[PDB]
RNA sequence: AAUUAUAUAACUUAUCUAUUUUAAGUUUGAAAUUUCUAACCUAGACUUACAAGUCAAAGUAAAAUUGACCCAGAUAUUUUGAGACCAAGUUACCCUAGGGAUCCUAUUUAAGUAUCGACAAUUGGAUCAGGACAUCCCAAUUAAUGGUUCGUCAACGAUUAAAGUCCUACGUGAUCUG
């Protein structure tokens, strides 16, 4: 195993990871997790450095959590500077940082823990549409990367203004929250509009959502209830 | 508590005397056949395990 | 900190208001955060205790957002065993009803918030995983953000309220990905029973054939992709809310 | 509180009444309870509420991750079983026992022992940081050397060589009173 994290590459590669305007300064950021680290592999994510422990390099499945990156043998010191989090994991990966449609629409930056919770049940939902802002936020970080937990794994404000001028409807959802399968939120257009993980979505959020022209499916847990609703949004198609 | 390893099972006698007797045997193993004492007919007879009566 | 120095069931509020084992112990469902206390308290439940820093009780500005929890010193350490998120409020852990069921252990969040999922859309009694598995516990009912005795959905079920929630003559069915269609099926159509077992445990023969008495079909959500299978508790609380609809 | 509360009282069912086709439940509470095959035998010993179970000279006899008893089982008398029960307040209605009033400091050391005296050993802020090593940054298996920002039980944003994990009555500036 490397243990060696004070190299100024090292220093440079813990900063971006560490820190968030880093990770967008560099354009790197770390993704923790051989599932995570795989299912980037099969994205197409190119990582840069790729973290194994001494036992993990050794038995190859760190080395298969590369996600495109090299993998070498590294201790807990390079792990962490490779890693986002204070915690290296043993297996991760520095990677960069209609009519009866479904789609999500999310403005400006957005917080990365919501984006990966987001792709993770997009997955799930099989959604054909997707609508988000720029890049500027990184969803790459170990955090968002812990929140895709390798199910996640550019729209602008253009295009995604093309998706408010559509007619849909954003289904609504609660903790407490008519029925999943009740909601055309894939039988009919839905414009995903709610309480951001960066902002907070309070029981407000659920009636928010039914403003945007939706009806109720009181905060619900993000992986637990958008995860309820992709099984529905399948079953819906 | 979450260990095991051993079971205990009940020995009777083949000779319908109806004497039994407790003993320890790996859980992976195959039934217990043993040449053992019995009070009834005073004399050594061949037992049989029949049922387990907890893990050890 | 306990809620009172002197009184012993103060301290074992709010130790089991942050603590997983001891809230089971105790049967109390925390919602941590102030977000998700408002989760729980919308939910309909009055948490009698919330887990919070001992100064951030005393502030108790979590306890704006709680919209029902009372805010109530908690430990450091006992946060970090709620953990899941600080403002944890702690609360007790019918025909065309919709009934989430999130059978044996699985995700803390997904038993919880598939259970409160339920109760919203009108649940007269929503399930969760059985007292034996953590579902109601601080930590896990932490991220579910819901109640068990005090909220519709339950969790610190006991053996009692387990046949309750069997008992109801609602067709029931078992969803985790292919268990006729998740709304489509003869339990959706009937009242809501749905019982979705543990994602690391199944669902066991005998509640299968117990599902003959109820008369529901398990619930079977196409996937387009490859994947195995979905969130056990998440299928349950569409399956819960569909079945309502249906019926 | 914890557990209840066939004192009574009610309702329900009986009961008992009309027609005609008190008891048992439950609830109130008079209250109550508790707390806050791997032997047998036999000196001398172990373990143990009791009991059983152990070690062991001699003797005799076969051979060469629980642990007993009680207590319940099974069967026909043979076998099989793993000294505040649990449990909050309040008391100036009380009782008894008493205790009061009626950056220093104390040692040790002594760089600079008349008089002194470092280093040591025994609400947010501003200013300045000290310390732990389980090492993030800086540095050469070794090392705590100095540092580790500003904001919005988790998380995010922007910088930084880095924003380790933390401790030091907000770490640390000299209201006023009880």
């Amino acid at each position: 195993d490397k243990a060696f994290p004070g190299d100024r590459r090292l220093s440079s590669v813990m900063t971006i990871v560490k820190s968030r305007p880093f990770r967008e300064k560099q354009g790197k950021i770390l993704l923790e997790g051989r599932r995570l680290i795989a299912d980037a592999l099969k994205a197409g994510a190119v990582p840069k450095a790729f973290f194994f422990s001494r036992l993990e390099y050794v038995k190859e499945l760190p080395v298969d959590k590369l996600k495109d990156v090299s993998l070498i043998k590294v201790k807990f010191e390079d792990i962490k500077d490779w890693s986002d989090l204070v915690t290296p994991q043993g297996i991760m990966g520095i990677f960069a940082k209609h009519t009866l449609p479904l789609v999500l629409i999310c403005d400006n930056l957005r917080d990365p823990g919501n984006l990966g919770t987001i792709l993770r049940s997009a997955a799930g939902a099989g959604c054909s549409k997707v609508l988000l802002t720029k890049g500027c936020v990184d969803a790459w970080e170990p955090k968002v990367l812990r929140a895709g937990m390798g199910a996640h794994f550019n729209v602008e404000w253009e295009t995604v203004p093309n998706h408010l001028p559509p007619d849909t409807r954003v289904y609504v959802a609660d903790n407490c929250g008519v029925q999943s399968y009740d909601l055309d939120w894939t039988g009919a257009p839905a414009a995903v509009v709610i309480g951001g993980e960066t902002h907070g979505v309070s029981l407000e959020s659920l009636q928010l959502a039914e403003s945007t022209g939706g009806k109720r499916l009181d905060s619900l847990n993000s992986a637990m209830a958008a995860s309820i609703l992709l099984f529905e949004g399948k079953r819906q198609l | 508590k979450s260990k095991s390893k051993t079971i205990l099972v009940k020995l009777v006698s083949q000779a319908g005397t109806g004497f039994s007797f407790n003993h320890k045997r790996s859980r992976l193993r195959e039934k217990l056949s043993l040449l053992h004492y019995d009070p009834i007919v005073n004399k050594k007879v061949l037992f049989v395990e029949q049922k387990k009566i907890r893990s050890l």
